[PDB]
C-alpha cells in the first residue's frame, strides 16, 4: 500500500550495491544493469526513471574495476533528482 | 571544550569577538552555429554566457547535463568545422579534433556519425535521423491546361 | 466535388535522373560528411556525380548551408544542393518558401553525441539520449525548433 | 569461517560463494588443512 | 540544483512542525495551512500534492489540542504517498 | 455528395484520432517492444490507448 | 498516417562483450558502404508484388 | 483570500472561486453560484452582403 | 444518513444529494458531482416530415 520515495531510495541504492558485488572487478560495466535490478526490485514511481536516477548516474560515471565500496559509499548520499520524469 | 565567543558590555550588548576545495568540474561542451541548432540570440550582445545562445542542441545540452549531472559551458568550435582528418598531417580538425587532442569534454550538436569517426571518439545513439537530400526552388504554379 | 477537393501532386526528380542531366548544375557544402560520402562512395551514380561535382567550374561547392540555399534561390532554379534532410526540411519550413525537399533521401544515417573515448560521460549520455527518445523530448525539441512555429502554411 | 572444525558443509559454503559471487578466498591453516581443503575444491570444480 | 524527494520529506516533516508550534490549541485546526507553508518553502514535485502527501494527512488525521509534539513524533515516518499524481 | 465522398475517404490520418473512436478496435502484440513502450509510456495520447 | 515513435533494430550483445565494439564497427561499415539499404532492398521492395 | 488569512475581514462574499489551495488556507461554505473556465470570442458578423 | 446518526457506519459514499435538513445531523464535503431534477420521456420517431 504506502509507497515512500525514501525508503524506496534507501532500498535502491542498497540493492544496486549489493547487486554491484557479484560483478566485482567488472563493476563499471555493469552499474545500469545493477540498477535496473534495483529499480526492479524496489519498484520506481516512473519504470522509465528507476528508484533513484541521480545515484545511478552517479555511480555510472564514478564506479572503476574493485573501486566500488568508495564509488558507493560517495554516490549514495547523493539527490535522486525528480522521480516522475 | 569552552570557548568565547565574545563579550558584553554595560552599553554595547552583545558583541562577538573574534570568529575552497572539493568542487566539480565544469564540462566543456563544443558545438557549431548552424539554425535550428545554435542560434544567436536577438539581444546577445547585452547577454553573457550560455544565454546567449538558443536552439535544438542548446535545449538538448541543457537536458543531457540535468540528466548526468554535470555544470556545462556552451562553447563555439574554433575553426568553424565538423570533424575531418587531413591525409597529410594525419590531425583531425573541427569538433571530432577538439575532443580528440581534448579542447573539449563533449560535442552536442548535429554531428554525423561516421566510422571514420565512430573509430576516434565516441558516438551516443543516434539523438536524430537524417539523410542526404535534394534541394531545389519552389516551382511555379503554371497553369491546369486545354 | 472535384473543385472542392483540390490539394497538389508532388513533384519528384529523383537522384539519377539528376546524375544523368547537364541542365541544373548541383554540388555540396565544402567540407562536409555529405562531400565526403560523394567523394568517398564506390556506387556508380553517386560516383558519376562526384566526378561532375569535382571538375565542374566555377566551383558548385559552397562554404555554408545559408550560402548553398542563397545559391539555390538565385539560380531561376538552374541549381540544385544536394544537403543533410534536417536543413533542408527547415529552410523548407522558413519563408521565404523559395525552396523545397525534392524525391527521397541519398542515404539514411543520424546524428549524435560525441565524447573522447574512455569518457566518463559516455554511457550517461548515451542512456540520457534514449531516455529522451522514449519520453517524446526528442520529438518535442524536433517540432519546437521545426514546425510549431513554421513559416510557411 | 572456521573450517578446522568440521565435506559436505565445503560444497555448502563454496554454493553460497558462487551465489554471492565472491571467487576471491584467503586460506589461512596448516599445511596438511590447506591440502586438504585444496582437494575439496578440485573434487567439486571451484 | 538537483532536488532529493528524501530531503525535501525530511524538511517537509520539520518546517510543518516548525509551524504546528507557532498555533497552540487550535493546531489540528492549523495543520493543513502550516503543510502548505512547508510544501510552499521547502517545494513539492506537483504543487497540488505538496512536500510530503501522507505526512499532512497522518497529521489532519491525529493532531489534537496540545497534542501537536507526539503527534509529529508518530506522524514523520509515515510513507509520503506519492508526490507524483 | 457521392463524388465529394470519395475526398472523405480517410477519416484516420494520426494516433490520436484513434484513440478518440471506440467504434474501431485495435491492439498490439502480445510480447514486444511496442507494447512494453505503450505501458511505460506516460505521454497524453498513447497512455489513453494502452489504458 | 505517420509514425508513433522514431527508433531502430540493433546488433545485441551481452553486457561487457567483446564483440560490441566490432560489431558496432562493422555495422557502422555496412551503413557506409551501401549494403545495409541493398540488403533492405532484395529483402523488401526488390521483389515487391505489389509493384 | 489574503484580508482572510492576516484577519482584516471576518468574512468574505464575492465571486470567490473554491480552490483547495485556498481551501487549506481558509473555510468556504457551500457553493452558491456554479462556474468554469469558458471561452469568448468575438461573435461572427451575419454582415457583408450583396450582388 | 440513518447509518451515518445512530453510527452503523463510518463514511458515506454514494450519491447522496446535499440537503439543508441533512446537513444538520451530518457533515457533506464539498459536493464531487452537479446535478439537477430532469425531465425523461420516450425518445420520440427519428428524423422528421415535412413540406
Ligand atoms: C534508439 C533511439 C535512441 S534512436 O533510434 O537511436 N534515436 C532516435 C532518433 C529519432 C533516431 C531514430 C532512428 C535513427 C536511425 C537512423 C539510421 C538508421 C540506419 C538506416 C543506419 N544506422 S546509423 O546508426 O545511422 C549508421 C550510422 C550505422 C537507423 C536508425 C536515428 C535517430
Ligand atoms: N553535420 C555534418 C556536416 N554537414 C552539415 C550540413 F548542414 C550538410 O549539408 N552537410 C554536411 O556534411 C557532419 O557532421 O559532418
Ligand atoms: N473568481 C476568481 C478570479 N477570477 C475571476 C474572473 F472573472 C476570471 O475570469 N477568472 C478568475 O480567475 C477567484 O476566486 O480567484
Ligand atoms: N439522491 C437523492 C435521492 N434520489 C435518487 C434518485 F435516483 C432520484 O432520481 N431522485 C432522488 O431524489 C437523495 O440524496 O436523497
Amino acid at each position: 500500500g504506502p509507497a515512500d520515495c525514501c525508503r524506496m531510495k534507501e532500498c535502491c541504492t542498497d540493492r544496486v550495491n549489493e547487486c554491484l558485488q557479484r560483478y566485482s572487478g567488472r563493476e563499471d560495466k555493469f552499474v545500469s544493469f545493477c540498477y535496473q535490478e534495483a529499480t526492479v526490485t524496489c519498484g520506481s514511481f516512473n519504470e522509465i526513471v528507476g528508484c533513484c536516477y541521480g545515484y545511478q548516474m552517479c555511480m555510472i560515471r564514478v564506479v572503476k574495476p574493485n573501486s566500488l565500496s568508495g564509488a558507493h559509499e560517495a554516490c549514495k548520499t547523493v539527490s535522486c533528482g525528480n522521480p516522475c520524469a | 571544550g569552552p570557548r568565547k565567543i565574545g563579550y558584553w558590555s554595560e552599553v554595547d550588548k552583545m558583541v562577538v569577538t573574534l570568529t575552497s576545495g572539493l568542487e566539480q568540474k565544469t564540462v566543456v561542451v563544443t558545438t557549431i552555429l548552424e539554425s535550428p541548432y545554435v542560434m544567436m540570440k536577438k539581444n546577445h550582445e547585452m547577454l553573457e554566457g550560455n544565454e546567449r545562445y538558443e536552439g535544438y542542441c542548446v535545449d538538448l545540452a541543457a537536458e543531457i547535463a540535468k540528466h548526468c549531472g554535470f555544470k556545462y559551458k556552451l562553447t563555439i568550435v574554433g575553426d568553424g568545422k565538423y570533424g575531418a582528418r587531413d591525409a597529410d598531417t594525419k590531425i583531425w580538425d573541427g569538433m571530432v579534433g577538439e575532443l580528440v587532442y581534448g579542447k573539449a569534454d563533449i560535442a552536442i550538436a548535429p554531428l554525423t556519425i561516421t566510422l571514420v569517426r565512430e573509430e576516434v571518439i565516441d558516438f551516443s545513439k543516434p539523438f536524430m535521423s537524417l539523410g542526404i537530400s535534394i534541394m531545389i526552388k519552389k516551382p511555379q504554379k503554371s497553369k491546369p491546361g486545354v | 466535388a472535384f473543385l472542392t477537393v483540390e490539394r497538389m501532386v508532388s513533384p519528384i526528380e529523383s537522384a539519377e535522373d539528376l546524375s544523368k542531366q547537364t541542365e541544373i548544375a548541383y554540388g555540396t557544402l565544402d567540407s562536409g560528411s555529405t562531400k565526403e560520402f560523394f567523394r568517398r562512395s564506390k556506387i556508380a551514380v553517386f560516383d558519376k556525380m562526384w566526378t561532375y561535382m569535382r571538375s565542374a567550374e566555377p566551383s558548385v561547392f559552397v562554404r555554408t548551408t545559408a550560402e548553398g540555399v542563397a545559391r539555390v534561390r538565385k539560380s531561376k532554379g538552374k541549381y540544385a544542393y544536394l544537403l543533410e534532410s534536417t536543413m533542408n526540411e527547415y529552410i523548407e519550413q522558413r519563408k521565404p518558401c523559395d525552396t523545397m525537399k525534392v524525391g527521397g533521401n541519398l542515404d539514411s544515417k543520424g546524428y549524435g553525441i560525441a565524447t573522447p573515448k574512455g569518457s566518463s560521460l559516455g554511457t550517461p549520455v548515451n542512456l540520457a539520449v534514449l531516455k529522451l527518445s522514449e519520453q517524446g523530448v526528442l520529438d518535442k525539441l524536433k517540432n519546437k525548433w521545426w514546425y510549431d512555429k513554421g513559416e510557411c502554411g | 569461517i572456521n573450517v578446522g572444525n568440521i565435506d559436505e558443509t565445503y560444497r555448502s559454503l563454496f554454493q553460497d560463494l558462487e551465489l554471492k559471487g565472491e571467487r576471491r578466498v584467503i586460506l589461512d591453516c596448516e599445511r596438511d588443512k590447506v591440502n586438504d581443503i585444496v582437494d575439496q575444491v578440485i573434487t567439486i570444480g571451484k
